[PDB]
């Protein structure tokens, strides 16, 4: 019956649904009752009437029951947005891009963009800009925003120098840079009994925050460390473990890059780069 | 002119305007949904 078995067959959607893994497979293990056409010219009903869903993926074909709101919801969609919306709560988590959603709806341009202007004023749906090339709004619910991303944009620097700083006295005591030997003096006693370093200490150090981010995880911190090894500002032994460069001597015959200023004026005499490219 | 007929004339106008106000608070809410 379309209400009885209609509700019924819905309440083991409300019930389970057999998760979103739910085929018609299931359908006949839980209600094998119904006869061929009769189990069938219901639910393609219940598509009609909104009640379950089908989804395209893998062996068979998955559904559940859809919510009323959304029925109701997806039943006031254009014939454009029921395709293309109920295909974009479809597009998952990661969204979808314009013309990958028109090669599966066959459509032009403008007849996309419209009914993305009109999900616009639905709200239901975002323009998404992710890590990848900002020429997408690739278009997701407007309820989600799970995405690949820190932040692809600055004010890493900030916060690594900022970390450099505990990490030069990770090392001896402080600078002592005010005159020329004033470090460890030896390094206290024996370096070689100094094995230290800090990795999940950073997190540690990190509550002090004063600046606009979330914690992170130990492997990007070690990603962090990694480019201060490449800029060699740091040093990495034993993994983990890891040193300064003595860079403050930097920050502050000759072969130093800083602590180096040319003439650069007028006469012939220079080195630049390319004087024979 | 009375706060009777302003009770009435702007009744009036109300019951025609509401939807353009509603339009206007209804985008004024879409900022608390641009936020998110």
């Amino acid at each position: 019956q379309l209400s009885d078995n209609a509700k019924t067959l819905h309440s083991q959607m409300m019930s389970k649904g057999i998760g979103a893994l739910f085929t018609q497979q299931e359908l006949q293990k839980q209600m094998g009752i119904g006869s061929l056409t009769d189990l069938m010219s219901i639910v393609q009903e219940l598509l009609d009437k909104n009640l379950i869903k089908l989804v395209k993926q893998n062996d068979e074909l998955k559904f559940q029951g859809v919510l009323e709101s959304e029925a109701q919801k997806k039943a006031t969609m254009s014939a454009e947005e029921a395709l293309v919306y109920s295909y974009i709560e479809a597009s998952g988590r990661e969204g979808i891009w314009s013309k990958t959603i028109k090669a599966r709806t066959n459509l032009h341009q403008h007849v996309v963009l419209k009914c993305l202007k009109s999900l616009e004023s639905q709200r239901y749906v975002k323009s998404v800009k992710s890590v990848k090339f900002p020429t997408r709004k690739i278009y997701m619910l407007y309820s989600l925003q799970p995405s690949v991303d820190e932040l692809d944009i600055e004010f890493i620097n900030s916060l690594l120098t900022i970390v450099w700083r505990f990490i030069s006295e990770n090392t001896f005591p402080n600078g002592f840079k005010n005159f020329e030997n004033g470090p460890k003096k030896n390094v206290f006693y024996a370096p070689n009994v100094k094995n230290y370093s800090t990795t999940q200490e950073i997190l540690e150090f990190i509550t002090a925050a004063q600046v606009a981010n979330v914690e992170l995880t130990p492997s990007n911190i070690r990603s962090l460390c990694e480019v201060l090894v490449y800029d060699d500002k740091l040093e990495k032994v034993t993994h983990d473990c890891y040193r300064v460069t003595l860079e403050s001597i930097l920050q502050m015959s000759i072969f130093n890059y800083f602590k180096m200023f040319p003439a650069s004026k007028h006469d012939k005499e220079v080195v630049y780069f390319d004087e024979w490219t | 002119l009375n706060e009777e007929a302003s009770k009435l004339k702007e009744r009036i106008w109300i019951g025609l305007n509401a939807d353009f106000l509603l339009e206007q608070e209804s985008k004024r809410l879409k900022q608390e949904a641009d936020i998110a």
